[PDB]
C-alpha cells in the first residue's frame, strides 16, 4: 500500500483519486492519500472551488517512484513531483500518518471497479500518449487537444492517441473501397492490431485510457478517440472471439461507472445505436447492451 | 458545402465541375414468377456525369452483367458509380480533371469520397437542388444507346447540342433543366411538344430539335405550361 503526501492545501479544491473524490477546504490540514493499491495505475485529479474550469490531474504508478503533491502559487495549480531521497520521503509519510493527516484510499474489498477500468492500461503506454519524458507521471487536463484534432496547436501539450480515420488511405485498400469501408476488419486486424498496436491488450489499454480521460477531465478529444476505437471493432465483421468478449466487459464497467448526469455529453448517440443495433457485432455485446438499455434507454 | 439556389452561378464559372447522377444506374422491371412470387429483372443503366458549363456529358453505360451474382444491388450501385467516376477522372488529363464533383443524391457522398481519396483537392459536394436528371432516359438517343449496349461502354454527348453558339451556359442549363423537368412530370406531353411540328428535325449529331431562337421561346413556354398544369392536375388547382 503506497502513499502520495501533500505538502499542504492552500486553496479549496475537490480532489479525486481514481473514481473517489473528497472536498478540501482552503488551508485545511490535509497531507495526502494513503493505502493506495499497488499493481494498478492511478490518477489524482483536481477541480478548484473558485474555477470549475480546468479539471486537471496526474497519471502515476507508485512502483515507479515516490510521488507527492505541492501547490505552486505562481502557476496556480497542485503539481505532482518525484522525491528522489527515499529516506526523506519515508520520514515525511510516517510523520503525516502518525498525525493522521491523510485520507485512506477507500476501496471496498468486494470492489473490482478500478481494476476493471484499468485492466490493460500501462504507465509506459500512457507516457507515449502524453509526452513529457523527464517525469514518471503524466499530466492531463480538460483542454488538451489530440494529435488528430491538431490536424483538423501546441504539439508538446497534446494527446498523441493513435489516429483512426475511416475515410483515409490507411483504412481503405485501393481496389477494396466498398469492401473495406463497409467491413473494417482489414483496418482493425492488419493495420491497427498487427501493424500499430501489436496486440489487442495495447488497443484496449488506449481505449480504456481515452475513456478515463473523457470521464475524469471532460476531455472532448479523448471521448472522440474512445468512440472511434469502439466503432472500429463493432464495424468489423471479423474480430477474434476473445476480443469481443473482453470488449463487452470493458464497456460494461465504463457504462456502469459513468455519472448518470454526464451521459448526455459523454455518449455519442450515433456510435452506440450503430454498435448495439446495426453493426456486425450487434449481437456480441450482451452485457453492455443490457446495462445501456436499463441505464440510458433515452439515448437509444 | 451544399449547392443550392443561393450559389447557382457558381456552376457557370471557369472552375471545372461535374454533376453526377446515379438514379439510372440500377434499373429493374418487377414481375411475378410462375409460383406467384415477385422477382426483379435488371435492365441496362447509365451514370449521368455532366459538365454544366460546357454541356459535355460522359454517359457510362452500366450493362446488366455487372450485377450477375452480386447481392445488395442498390448499395453496390452507388459504389460502382463512384468507381466509374473515379476511373473517368483518372482517365482525364490533369488540366481537364474537375475541381468539384456535385452528386445529385446525398447517398453518393461517402462512396465517391472513398473512391477519390487519391484526389484530396477535388471537392465532393451535395446539392439542395432537385435536379431532373433522372429523366435523361426520356431523351430518345440516350435511351437507345443504353438499351442496345451489349457490354460496358462510355459514350460522349454534348447535351446542349450547338446552343452555346447562341446562348450562355446559364441559359443553356436552364433550358436543359426545363426540358428534363417537363419530360419527368409528363413524358408523353413533353415529347409531343418537342416533335409536334414535322418540319423541325433533330440533326444526326444532336439530341434535341433544331429550333430557331423564336421557336425555343414558344417551346419553353409550352413546357412551363405543362409543368404548372400537371402541378394542378396533380394537386387539383
Ligand atoms: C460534341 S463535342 O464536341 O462537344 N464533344 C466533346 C466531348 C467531350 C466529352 C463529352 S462531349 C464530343 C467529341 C467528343
Amino acid at each position: 500500500m503506497n502513499t502520495v503526501p501533500f505538502t499542504s492545501a492552500p486553496i479549496e479544491v475537490t480532489i479525486g483519486i481514481d473514481q473517489y473524490s473528497f472536498n478540501v477546504k482552503e488551508n485545511q490540514p490535509f497531507h495526502g492519500i494513503k493505502d493506495i493499491p499497488i499493481g494498478h495505475v492511478h490518477v489524482i485529479h483536481f477541480q478548484h472551488a473558485d474555477n470549475s474550469s480546468m479539471r486537471y490531474g496526474y497519471w502515476f504508478d507508485c512502483r515507479m517512484g515516490n510521488f507527492y503533491i505541492q501547490y505552486d502559487p505562481k502557476d496556480g495549480l497542485y503539481k505532482m513531483m518525484e522525491e528522489r531521497d527515499g529516506a526523506k520521503f519515508e520520514n515525511i509519510v510516517h510523520n503525516f500518518k502518525e498525525r493522521q493527516m491523510m485520507v485512506s484510499y477507500p476501496k471496498i474489498d468486494e470492489d473490482d471497479t478500478w481494476y476493471n477500468l484499468t485492466e490493460f492500461v500501462q504507465m509506459d503506454k500512457i507516457r507515449k500518449i502524453v509526452r513529457k519524458d523527464e517525469n514518471q507521471f503524466s499530466y492531463v487536463d480538460s483542454s488538451m487537444t489530440t494529435v488528430q484534432e491538431n490536424e483538423l496547436s501546441d504539439p508538446a501539450h497534446s494527446l498523441n492517441y493513435t489516429v483512426i480515420n475511416f475515410k483515409s488511405r490507411e483504412a481503405i485498400r485501393p481496389g477494396h473501397e466498398m469492401e473495406d469501408f463497409l467491413d473494417k476488419s482489414y483496418y482493425l486486424n492488419t493495420v491497427m492490431l498487427q501493424g500499430i498496436f501489436k496486440n489487442s491488450s495495447n488497443y484496449f489499454g488506449e481505449l480504456q485510457f481515452a475513456f478515463l480521460n473523457a470521464m475524469f477531465f471532460g476531455n472532448y478529444g479523448s471521448s472522440l478517440q474512445w468512440h472511434a476505437m469502439i466503432e472500429l471493432i463493432c464495424s468489423s465483421a471479423t474480430v477474434p472471439k476473445h476480443m469481443l468478449d473482453k470488449l463487452d466487459e470493458i464497456l460494461y464497467y465504463q457504462i456502469k461507472t459513468l455519472p448518470e448526469q454526464y451521459s448526455d455529453i459523454l455518449l455519442n448517440e450515433r456510435v452506440w445505436n450503430i454498435c448495439l443495433y446495426s453493426s456486425f457485432q450487434k449481437n456480441s455485446l450482451h452485457n453492455t447492451e443490457k446495462i445501456m438499455e436499463n441505464k440510458y434507454p433515452e439515448l437509444l | 458545402g451544399a449547392m443550392n439556389s443561393s450559389n447557382y452561378a457558381e456552376l457557370f464559372n471557369n472552375d471545372i465541375k461535374l454533376f453526377v447522377d446515379d438514379t439510372n444506374v440500377y434499373r429493374v422491371t418487377v414481375h411475378k414468377t410462375f409460383e406467384g412470387n415477385v422477382a426483379t429483372k435488371a435492365i441496362n443503366g447509365c451514370i449521368f456525369t455532366l459538365n454544366p458549363k460546357t454541356g459535355h456529358l460522359f454517359l457510362k453505360i452500366i450493362h446488366t452483367s455487372v450485377w450477375a451474382g452480386q447481392k445488395r444491388l442498390s448499395q453496390l450501385a452507388k459504389w460502382k458509380t463512384a468507381e466509374e467516376v473515379s476511373a473517368l477522372v483518372r482517365s482525364l488529363p490533369k488540366e481537364e480533371q474537375p475541381k468539384q464533383i456535385i452528386v445529385t443524391r446525398k447517398a453518393m457522398l461517402d462512396p465517391l469520397e472513398v473512391h477519390m481519396l487519391d484526389f484530396p483537392n477535388i471537392a465532393i459536394r451535395p446539392t439542395e437542388l432537385r435536379l431532373p436528371f433522372s429523366a435523361a432516359m426520356s431523351i430518345d438517343k440516350l435511351s437507345d444507346v443504353v438499351m442496345k449496349a451489349t457490354e460496358p461502354q462510355m459514350v460522349l454527348f454534348n447535351i446542349y447540342d450547338d446552343w452555346l453558339d447562341r446562348i450562355s451556359s446559364y441559359t443553356a442549363f436552364s433550358r436543359l433543366t426545363l426540358l428534363l423537368r417537363a419530360l419527368k412530370t409528363n413524358e408523353e406531353s413533353a415529347k409531343m411538344i418537342l416533335l409536334s411540328d414535322p418540319t423541325i428535325t433533330i440533326k444526326s449529331y444532336h439530341l434535341w430539335p433544331s429550333f430557331t431562337d423564336e421557336q425555343w421561346i414558344t417551346i419553353e413556354s409550352q413546357m412551363r405550361d405543362l409543368i404548372l398544369t400537371e402541378y394542378g392536375r396533380k394537386y387539383n388547382v
